[PDB]
């Protein structure tokens, strides 16, 4: 859960080498103490579902496809398997080091 | 009279130290600590343009001095940039929070940046983390700065150096 | 050592020093009577802010205020402190 | 056996309690008991076989037909004292008496919308259920001809790309209450710190 | 300080910029979004609306429809120098008889024939039986700095110029690169699409000694994608003209103070 | 835009510009950093909710800060004009 | 037995709530049940604290520091001859210490030590 | 104020990610090791080089390694040798000597010095 | 209710590709191939079409009288 802190225009958002811009930015510090791995898994599964056009089932104990198959298919469709992107700053144009 | 009393006795920066114990109740949080660690680590090298980008969020105007590295390329250091905001007679020796594990050496000769050394307001060793700038940490470097230079200095320091940490996280990129 | 050495140190320390409550009281009184039509005792021509509280603060910082603090000790002794150029 | 053959009511449950001191038989047939269904296995073989599944898939029989044939039974909490249940068919033993139909049927309808719920800490799964009842979407298809004291309407609802099997059963894909956002996990400008 | 064309494919334009600073190229990238005028719906006058969609929803949908504006930047007054010569009128009057009817962008009639929707197959609203709509909208030029409906592009990208060098030979590079930069030609590793490299460095953690990846310091790659209102080459010129206007105004105000 | 001077000297200038944002500030800072005689140059956007920037220039005294700003503006104008000329022939 | 999935009288670690998987690998159905059971009592987690603070406030509200250095009530009763033992405010303390002498030494000769 | 000719002996990794340690053997029973990163790594493991430590700025080109810092530490060991440390604003230069830098009256505590290493293969 | 005119992330127009995509996918074609043929290459624009729910069809039977 959270509250909206600021609204940023598309020019000021960080963009990937394809020009894609995030709709929402989440702080990495909210994850490690709450231990919600399902959210990162859902992000990867959603990117796979949008890239491949194939159904994604996340029913507990019976998930199909598995994460490794999802990552291999993400790689074959033109993206990095670990779901990371090369990102530039929209305000200055400089590439982030990570 | 009410406005004058509120401005003289209740202003925020006059109440940095809590009356429950002799310690600061105002200090760094989550991105501040990791940004300080990433900036103050000894592997961080910066160019003139990156230094100007980092210092543009502060009130700093003046001479940067010479870069720490002159050849083969001119590079600044994160410790060198941090040192611009420490008083020129401040001294501090103490361990860092990251020194819980085997990297602890308990002396100034540490290859892990686990021991903080400040001499004449120059950060020569160690990193900045929860035990140096974190809130509710008594007898920390920030606590000694506030105690020996005034709460106005603490207000100036929190409004200038803590923005640099966020800006450096923005430049470096921090994800999970 | 009248009663204890700590009490003597206390009274010697606060002999020529103003507490924060006295500063707040002086500033509030000066601002209240300055908003009522009194003439400022400083230039007030090139000051950053022209409100009464800022002028009172600047008038206290450079001693021009003819105000005296009366400290009444519990045994009846009276101490007088002047803020006019100390 | 009499209950499974249709000569007794399905509302009757029986448990046999044997101890070093107690030797009792308990029969319950009243109202208000919460029961759950299970597949009956015999000598390590469930009574639901390939032919029954084939007849179920093409629409010849239903769940009620499997119940009336003595292949699935609803048992209350006290009859289950004699039950040795297996989650999956591949861990069956001649000592087992029942088999679970669906291992994910231990959850409710709102815990059934969480993707990968077994990878999250449990209090977050509990907070999700509270927050899922406060979201805005489409609550009825005929909302424009109703007269509710307070009501909301999301203009452009989307159905989740990461799905669960229960989302299509309950009709949530036709009445959704959210949208899919491109999410980045990074520290930016300091405006997303501590739950922002 | 030249400009080299990579590809021109429909609404996309990709260029190589040499001897330009990154500050200028990023300023162009931002100005092509923020400071290029485009015709768009400003307000709508409703006479009747029985549709399932409310007046504000229909107004927003109409405002998000692109219009061809190439000839409108010389016959209409831009929002920087604020009726005839300022606004254009577009009409819509539809009705369904007995079965549901879908309203498209070809049902919008413009009083001026050079300002038309980019595509005529955009679904506006679905009408039920006997429902009707009759409205009138006014279009004016505007900048994306005011509302994103006035932006002429969709994506605007500037990225570093890559330098890919094959040192040895390894089959893992073809496997691990997400951009398809490498290929196998006669049992050896070759570079096919060097300019498609995004400097991922994923190849350096597997083919550590076989591949070298660097970026050229003085070169940059610029991608923009038009939405339909203006052609990609006009946007890049309008952005620079806006930058020149702002710079000249600032210079005049500075020189009028010393 | 509307400008005003916060603090000006022969080798220092703090200028506030209203109605401008990153597009002009970053360009001006980058152009200033390559003017000979400028020792320090930065731009600041005090609040993202306000469209206003602040320019801060420090020189060694061989050139005025205002002169350096005008030179940077001239450099940016030359780059823009050359870009316009070169885009028309691709 | 806790659940019907286990044998009568089984007290093995898995039967009584030991989870050998991680959140990265995923929990079993009964492991998920055990984890949800373990964290139930944190969901329950003030009137007593408020009452105690109110009683303290009403007991202590009339005490004042005098120009003598004495702690007295507004009715004149003496509570402490000198506040604390050295008349040092905890807000100005060096974490309960009036002076940290090691800190003073570090302030003076820390640049050569 | 302190020169020498010496040969690199080893280049290891170190505790941190991109850190590197260049160990060196000098004349007069002197040993020097200093930290570098990938940007500054311009040294091979068996080459002859020349160093200098002085309070004045030396003459350097684009092919050398020049830095300035502060001499902030000196300890004496059990055998009578000394440990000296220069901090290039974070990067540590450690010097092994038998007489020390301050004990020999060459430098003072907390002097600002210049550290330059040049290749003998001009 | 009805397909959005533009993608939420970028400003690309997606509303005019809904009818061909949905008509061809219910005809038995592969959604990824249809999306690639239509020119929808970024996953931000593909999630717009892969997750749309057509509710206006159900709502036109219950429109407010006014
Ligand atoms: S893996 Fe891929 S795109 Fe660039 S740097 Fe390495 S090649
Ligand atoms: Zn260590
Ligand atoms: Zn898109």
């Amino acid at each position: 859960k959270g509250v909206v802190g600021i609204l940023i225009d598309q020019v000021d958002m960080p963009y990937t080498a394809k020009g894609i811009v995030p709709d929402i930015i989440l702080n990495p510090h909210a994850l490690p103490s709450r231990m919600t791995i399902g959210q990162i898994m859902e992000a990867i599964g959603g990117k796979y579902a949008a890239l491949s056009g194939k159904p994604v089932d996340a029913t507990p104990f019976l998930e199909t496809p598995k994460l490794q198959e999802m990552q291999k298919e993400i790689l074959k469709l033109g993206h990095l398997p670990d779901s990371t992107e090369v990102v530039y700053d929209g305000r200055t144009g400089q590439k982030l080091k990570s | 009279e009410a406005i004058a009393e509120a401005r003289e006795l209740m202003l925020v920066h006059k109440n940095i130290i809590t009356p429950r114990y002799g310690g600061p109740i105002i200090g760094g949080g989550q991105d501040y600590i990791s940004g300080a660690y990433l900036l103050s680590v000894k592997t961080t090298l910066l160019t003139v343009e990156e230094v100007a980008t980092i210092l543009g969020v502060t009130d700093f105007v003046g001479e940067l001095g010479e870069p720490a590295i002159l050849a083969p390329k001119p590079y600044y250091t994160g410790k060198q940039v941090i040192s611009l905001f420490l008083p020129k007679d401040f001294n501090f020796h103490g361990p860092a929070n990251i020194s819980k594990g085997p990297r602890a050496c308990k002396d100034e000769i540490c290859p892990h940046d686990s021991f903080i050394v400040i001499k004449n307001g120059l950060l020569l060793e160690g990193v900045f983390d929860k035990k140096a700038i974190g809130n509710q940490q008594p007898e920390s470097m920030l606590h000694w700065s506030i105690r020996e230079y005034g709460t106005e200095y603490g207000k100036w320091l929190m409004d200038n150096v803590f923005k640099m940490f966020i800006r450096f996280l923005e430049m470096r990129g921090f994800t999970m | 050592m009248t009663i204890d050495k700590i009490n003597e140190i206390f009274k010697e320390n606060w002999k020529n020093k103003l507490t924060k409550y006295e500063i707040a009281r002086i500033i509030s009184a000066r601002a209240l009577q300055l908003s009522m039509g009194a003439l400022p005792l400083i230039d007030t021509s090139n000051l950053k802010s022209d409100d009464v509280i800022s002028i009172a603060e600047e008038e206290l910082k450079r001693g021009v205020l003819p105000i005296t603090i009366r400290r009444i000790y519990p045994n009846g002794q009276v101490e007088l402190i002047s803020v006019r150029k100390i | 056996e009499s209950r499974r053959q249709g000569k007794l009511s399905d509302e009757v449950n029986v448990a046999y309690i044997a101890t070093d001191y107690l030797n009792e038989v308990h029969i319950n047939c009243d109202a208000g008991r919460v029961r759950r269904p299970l597949i009956i296995v015999n000598n390590g073989t469930p009574l639901v076989d390939t032919e029954d599944i084939k007849k179920l898939k093409n629409g010849e029989i239903t769940f009620d037909d499997l119940v009336k044939q003595g292949k699935i039974e609803f048992i209350d909490a006290e009859e289950e004292e004699n039950a040795y249940v297996a989650l999956n068919p591949q861990d069956l033993t001649p000592d087992h008496t029942h088999l679970e139909i669906w291992p994910s049927a231990i959850l409710g309808i709102i815990a059934s919308i969480i993707p990968y719920p077994e990878h999250n800490q449990s209090p977050r799964n509990t907070y999700q259920s509270a927050m899922a009842k406060q979201s805005l979407g489409l609550y009825a298809s005929n909302y424009q001809i109703r007269t509710d004291t307070r009501a909301h309407l999301l203009h452009y609802p989307q159905m989740p790309l990461v799905q669960t099997r229960m989302l299509g059963v309950i009709g949530y894909n036709d009445r959704p209450a959210g949208a899919n956002a491109i999410l980045a996990i990074m520290s930016y400008t300091g405006y997303n710190m501590e739950d922002s | 300080m030249p400009i080299s064309l990579i590809e021109r494919n429909g609404l996309r334009l990709r260029l190589v910029l040499e001897n330009y600073p990154l500050e200028f190229v990023n300023s162009i990238r931002r100005a092509s979004i923020l400071y290029v005028p485009v015709m768009a719906v400003d307000e709508v006058y409703f006479i009747e609306n029985n549709s399932p969609l409310y007046d504000e929803i229909l107004a927003h949908r109409l405002a998000l429809v692109p219009f061809v504006s190439d000839e409108a930047l010389e016959h209409y007054r831009p929002p920087e120098e604020c009726c005839d010569g300022c606004y254009n009128r577009v009409y819509l009057d539809v009705e369904a008889k007995d079965q549901p009817l879908m309203i498209y962008s070809r049902d919008l009639k413009s009083e001026d024939q050079m300002i038309t929707p980019v595509s005529g197959a955009i679904p506006i609203v679905l009408l039920g039986s006997k429902q009707k709509i009759s409205l009138e909208a006014r279009l004016r030029l505007g900048y994306g700095k005011e509302h994103i409906k006035y932006s002429p592009v969709s994506v605007s990208i500037v990225r570093y110029y890559p330098k890919v060098t094959v040192l040895g030979n390894c089959e893992k590079a073809v496997e691990v690169c997400p951009e398809g930069v490498f290929a196998m030609e006669n049992n050896k590793l070759v570079v096919k699409n060097e300019l498609s490299c995004i400097l991922c460095e994923e190849c350096l953690k597997y083919c550590a000694g076989s591949v070298s990846i660097e970026s050229v310091e003085n070169k940059f790659i610029l991608e923009i994608e038009s939405v339909g209102s203006l052609k990609p080459e006009r946007i890049l010129i309008e952005a620079s003209k806006s930058l020149l206007r702002k710079l000249s105004e600032l210079k005049s105000k500075l020189e009028a103070g010393k | 835009m509307e400008i005003k001077v916060i603090k000006e000297e022969q080798n220092y200038l703090e200028l506030q510009i209203d109605g401008e944002e990153h597009t002009i500030g970053n360009l001006l800072k980058g152009m200033l950093l390559k003017v000979p005689g400028v020792k320090f140059a930065a731009y600041s956007l005090p609040h993202p909710l306000i469209t206003s920037i602040t320019i801060k220039i420090l020189t060694d005294g061989s050139i005025s800060a205002r002169e350096a700003l005008i030179k940077a503006i001239e450099l940016a104008e030359n780059y823009a004009n050359l870009f316009i000329d070169e885009v028309k022939k691709i | 037995r806790t659940l019907s999935l286990f044998k009568y009288g089984d007290i093995a670690p898995e039967a009584r709530g030991f989870v050998k998987n991680s959140f990265m690998r995923g929990l079993s159905p009964y492991e998920m049940f055990f984890h949800a059971a373990g964290g139930r009592e944190g969901l329950v987690d003030t009137s007593q604290s408020g009452y105690m603070q109110r009683r303290l406030i009403n007991a202590l509200s009339d005490l004042r520091i005098e120009y003598d250095g004495t702690v007295r009530s507004l009715y004149g009763d003496i509570v402490q001859v000198v506040y604390g033992d050295d008349a040092v405010h905890p807000m100005y303390s060096a974490h309960s210490k009036s002076v940290n002498v090691n800190r003073v030494i570090e302030r003076v000769i820390g640049w050569k030590r | 104020m302190m020169q020498g000719t010496c040969k690199i002996s080893s280049i290891e990794k170190g505790a941190l990610k991109n850190l590197y340690v260049v160990k060196m053997d000098c004349d007069n029973d002197l040993k020097i090791e200093f930290d570098i990163t990938k940007e500054l790594s311009i040294f091979s493991k068996d080459e002859e080089v020349t160093f200098i430590i002085s309070r004045e700025k030396p003459e350097y080109s684009e092919k050398d390694f020049c830095a300035h810092g502060y001499l902030f530490l000196e300890r004496q060991q059990e055998d009578g040798s000394f440990i000296d440390e220069i901090s290039l604003y974070g990067l540590i230069v450690k010097i092994l000597s038998k007489n020390g830098l301050i004990n020999s009256k060459l430098f003072k505590m907390m002097d600002h010095v210049y550290y330059c290493v040049k290749k003998k293969a001009h | 209710m009805i397909i959005p005119i533009r993608c939420f992330t970028c400003g690309a127009v997606v509303a005019d590709k809904w009818e061909p995509f949905s008509n061809r996918v219910m005809g038995g074609e592969d959604p990824e191939k249809v999306l690639t043929e239509l020119g929808v290459n970024r996953y931000c624009c593909r999630r717009m079409l892969l997750s749309h729910v057509n509710i206006i069809r159900e709502i036109i039977h219950y429109t407010r009288p006014i």
